[PDB]
C-alpha cells in the first residue's frame, strides 16, 4: 500500500562534477539511485516526487569525494499482512493462480481456493468455473485478495495471497 | 506480529501519509508528463510502466477535486489513517461486505452509519 | 554573531591548499586563469591569492557550536 | 580556455574631483 | 547449403555484405566471406582490369565492407561493391571547429551575420559569436555567463533572436554615431592623445567620442575632458539595453539623453 514519507540518503560526488551544475548533478544522481530499489526497513520505493533540501557537503580527508546527506520526499510501497487490495490475474495454472500487485506478484494455490472453483484444462484458456458455470474467473480480471504473508527476496518483494474470505471476486 | 488487521505497524510507518489509488495515479502521470519533456533525460523504467498500468485500472475517479472531497468527508471521523486507504479504494457496496473484508470495522461503528458512508462513496464515483 | 578570529591560521591555510590541490589533480574545474602552469599545488596557491576557493571552513567551538567561515571572506595570513 | 568570460567582468568606475562651473552644452529631446 | 551452410537465399541485393579479400587470382580479389562463402570480387568491384589490383577499395587480408549485389555463395562468387557509394542581413549559419582557424572566416561577412559553433572548454557547451565591429567579436560562452535551460538545445532559432539580435542592433546603432572612430582597435595609448590634441582647437567646446576595445569585446569607451586631465568610463551592452552607471535603458537614445544631463557634476 502506497505511502508518502520523508527519507534520507547520502551520495558521494566525484570532483569532476564541480561547477555551475553542482546541484543539478546531485539531483540527477539522487534520481537514478533511489528509484525502483527496495529495502527491508521501509519497503519498495516507487519514485521520488520532490527534494526537501541539500545538506552541507563535507569533504572527506585525503579524498576528493564529498558526501551530501540529502533528504528527499519520495513515495514508498510497503504492503503488510492482513491488508486487502484489488489486483489483476496474470495467469491461471493448476498449481495455482498468478496475480500482480503493482510492483509485486503474489500467488494463491488451489487449497486456498474453495472446492466450488474447479479446473478447466479442456478449454484452451485456463479458467476456473463452478458446476452451474455462472461465475467465471480468468486472466485480465480485477480480482481481490488478502495479503496473509510477506517476503523480501534480496530487495525483491514477493507476498502470498489467499481466497478464503467471502466477497473476493468480481465487484 | 505485523498485521494490519489488528492495527499494528512499526514506529516509522505509524507516522506515514496515506495515498489513494487515484492520487498515486495522478502523481505518476504528472511525473511522466514532466519527464517526457526536457530531452536528453533518462527514460522511465519498467517499474514505472507497470505501476502506471496497474493504478490506471483502479481509478475510481479522475477529478482531483473528487479526491479532495472524499478525503475531507472521511478525515472528519475518528478512524485511523489505515482505514482511509482501503475503504476509499475498494468502495464496497454494502456495510456487511466492508465489515467482512476489514475486521476492524466489526463493532467500531453502527450499521447505518457505515452504510451511508459507503453509499456516499459509491455516488462520488464517476 | 561569529566570535572566532577573522584571520586564517596556518593550519587551515595548509589544509585548504592541500585539499584544493587534490581536487584539481582529480580533474576539477579551476576558478582562475592559468598562465601556463600544470602543478595542482601552485594552481591552488594562485587560487588562494585570488580568493576564489569554493570551500568554507567550519570552526568547531568547545561548547559544541560551530561557525562557517568562507575563504573569500576572512583575511589571509600569507 | 583561451576564450574567458568577457561580459562577466565588473566595470570599475574611476573616482576624482573636478570643482568646475556649469558652462557645458544643454541636453536634447528623446523624440 | 549442407556444407557451407549459407545459401544465396539469405543474402539479398542491396544489403551490405562484408567480403574479406584474402587473395587475388589474376586481377580481382577472391577471398572468403563471413558465412564461409568464397567471395570473389571481380575487376568491376575495384575498377582495375589491366592495372594494379584494387587495394584501396578492397582490404587485402582484412574484411572490407561493401554493398552486396550478388548471391553467389554456392558458386564461389561475391559481388561486393568496393566503392562506398555502392553500399548506399541576419544570416544564421551552422558549423558541425577550433578557435584560431575559425577567425579566418569571420571578416568576410557583414555586421549582423551570426554564426553558431561548438565550445572548446568542456562538454555540452556552445559559443555564440556575433559581428560587433571591424575585428571586434564577442565570444559569448554559454554554459558572458548566459544562463539558459536545456530544452533550448533542440531548437536554436530563438536564442540569437532573443539575446543577440536586439543586442546586435543596439551595438550597430553606435557604429553609425556622428562622433565615431576606431584608432586601431581602440587602444588605451592612442585614445588618450586624441583627447588632449582636440581640446586645443576648441578650449570652450568639449566634444566627445565613442570606441570599442579589442582585448575585451563588449566594453565601449566613452571618454570626456572635464578639465586638463583625461578620464575613462566603460559601459556594457546588455541583451535588453545598456548598463551605464548601473541603470538599464530600454532604447539606445535613452542612454544618450541621460548622459548629456549628468556629466556637469564635479564628480
Amino acid at each position: 500500500m502506497f505511502y508518502h514519507i520523508s527519507l534520507e540518503h547520502e551520495i558521494l560526488l566525484h570532483p569532476r562534477y564541480f561547477g555551475p551544475n553542482l546541484l543539478n548533478t546531485v539531483k540527477q544522481k539522487l534520481f537514478t539511485e533511489v528509484e525502483g530499489t527496495c529495502t527491508g526497513k521501509y519497503g519498495f520505493v516507487i519514485a521520488v516526487t520532490t527534494i526537501d533540501n541539500i545538506g552541507a557537503g563535507v569533504i572527506q580527508p585525503g579524498r576528493g569525494f564529498v558526501l551530501y546527506p540529502v533528504k528527499y520526499k519520495a513515495i514508498v510501497f510497503r504492503p503488510f499482512k492482513g491488508e486487502v487490495v484489488d489486483a489483476v490475474v496474470t495467469q491461471v495454472n493448476k498449481v495455482g493462480l498468478f496475480t500482480e500487485i503493482g510492483p509485486m506478484s503474489c500467488f494463491i494455490s488451489r487449497h486456498s481456493i474453495p472446492s466450488e472453483m474447479e479446473f478447466d484444462p479442456n478449454s484452451n484458456p485456463p479458467c476456473y468455473k463452478t458446476m452451474d458455470e455462472d461465475i467465471v474467473i480468468q486472466q485480465d480480471d480485477e480480482i481481490r485478495l488478502k495479503i496473509v504473508g510477506t517476503r523480501v527476496d534480496k530487495n525483491d518483494i514477493f507476498a502470498i495471497g489467499s481466497l478464503m474470505d467471502d466477497y473476493l471476486g468480481l465487484v | 506480529e505485523e498485521d494490519a488487521s489488528q492495527l499494528i505497524f512499526p514506529k516509522e510507518f505509524e507516522t506515514a501519509e496515506t495515498l489513494l489509488n487515484s492520487e498515486v495515479h495522478m502523481l505518476l502521470e504528472h511525473r511522466k508528463q514532466q519527464n517526457e519533456s526536457a530531452e536528453d533525460e533518462q527514460e522511465l523504467s519498467e517499474v514505472f510502466m507497470k505501476t502506471l498500468n496497474y493504478t490506471a485500472r483502479f481509478s475510481r475517479f479522475k477529478n482531483r477535486e473528487t479526491i479532495a472531497s472524499v478525503r475531507s468527508l472521511l478525515l472528519q471521523k475518528k478512524l485511523h489513517k489505515f482505514e482511509l486507504a482501503c475503504l476509499a479504494n475498494l468502495c464496497p457496496e454494502t456495510a456487511e461486505e466492508s465489515k467482512a473484508l476489514i475486521p476492524s470495522l466489526e463493532g467500531r461503528f453502527e450499521d447505518e452509519e457505515l452504510q451511508q458512508i459507503l453509499d456516499d462513496i459509491q455516488t462520488k464515483r464517476s | 554573531k561569529r566570535i572566532t578570529t577573522p584571520y586564517m591560521t596556518k593550519y587551515e591555510r595548509a589544509r585548504v591548499l592541500g585539499t584544493r590541490a587534490l581536487q584539481i589533480a582529480m580533474c576539477a574545474p579551476v576558478m582562475v586563469e592559468l598562465e601556463g602552469e600544470t602543478d595542482p599545488l601552485l594552481i591552488a596557491m594562485k587560487e588562494l591569492k585570488a580568493r576564489k576557493i569554493p570551500i568554507i571552513i567550519r570552526r568547531y567551538l568547545p561548547d559544541g557550536s560551530y561557525e562557517d567561515w568562507g575563504v573569500d571572506e576572512l583575511i589571509i595570513s600569507d | 580556455g583561451a576564450t574567458p568570460a568577457y561580459g562577466a567582468w565588473s566595470p570599475s568606475v574611476g573616482s576624482g574631483m573636478t570643482p568646475g562651473a556649469a558652462g557645458f552644452s544643454p541636453s536634447a529631446a528623446s523624440d | 547449403n549442407m556444407l557451407t551452410k549459407e545459401t544465396p537465399e539469405t543474402f539479398y541485393i542491396g544489403k551490405l555484405i562484408i567480403c574479406n579479400v584474402t587473395g587475388i587470382a589474376h586481377i580481382g580479389v577472391k577471398t572468403r566471406l563471413d558465412n564461409g562463402v568464397t567471395g570473389f570480387i571481380p575487376t568491376k568491384f575495384l575498377s582495375d582490369k589491366v592495372v594494379k589490383r584494387p587495394e584501396e577499395r578492397v582490404k587485402v587480408g582484412m574484411t572490407v565492407h561493401c554493398r552486396i549485389m550478388k548471391i553467389d555463395i554456392e558458386k564461389f562468387s561475391a559481388d561486393l561493391t568496393c566503392r562506398t557509394s555502392d553500399l548506399m542581413i541576419a544570416h544564421p549559419s551552422f558549423h558541425n571547429i577550433n578557435f584560431k582557424q575559425a577567425e579566418k572566416m569571420m571578416e568576410t561577412m557583414d555586421q549582423g551575420d551570426v554564426i553558431i559553433r561548438p565550445s572548446s572548454k568542456g562538454e555540452n557547451h556552445l559559443t555564440v559569436t556575433w559581428k560587433v565591429s571591424d575585428g571586434i567579436y564577442q565570444h559569448v560562452d554559454v554554459r558572458a555567463t548566459l544562463w539558459i535551460n536545456s530544452e533550448e538545445f533542440e531548437d536554436l532559432d530563438e536564442i540569437v533572436a532573443r539575446y543577440v539580435q536586439p543586442m546586435a542592433s543596439f551595438a550597430r546603432d553606435l557604429l553609425n554615431h556622428k562622433y565615431y572612430q576606431d584608432c586601431s582597435g581602440g587602444d588605451r595609448k592612442k585614445l588618450e592623445e586624441l583627447l588632449i590634441k582636440t581640446k586645443k582647437e576648441k578650449p570652450t567646446f568639449i566634444p566627445y567620442f565613442i570606441c570599442a576595445c579589442k582585448e575585451l569585446p563588449g566594453k565601449f569607451l566613452l571618454g570626456y575632458q572635464p578639465r586638463g586631465k583625461p578620464r575613462i568610463e566603460y559601459v556594457t551592452v546588455t541583451p535588453e539595453g545598456f548598463r551605464y552607471r548601473g541603470q538599464i535603458f530600454p532604447t539606445v537614445n535613452g542612454l544618450f539623453r541621460w548622459f548629456k544631463d549628468h556629466y556637469q557634476d564635479p564628480v
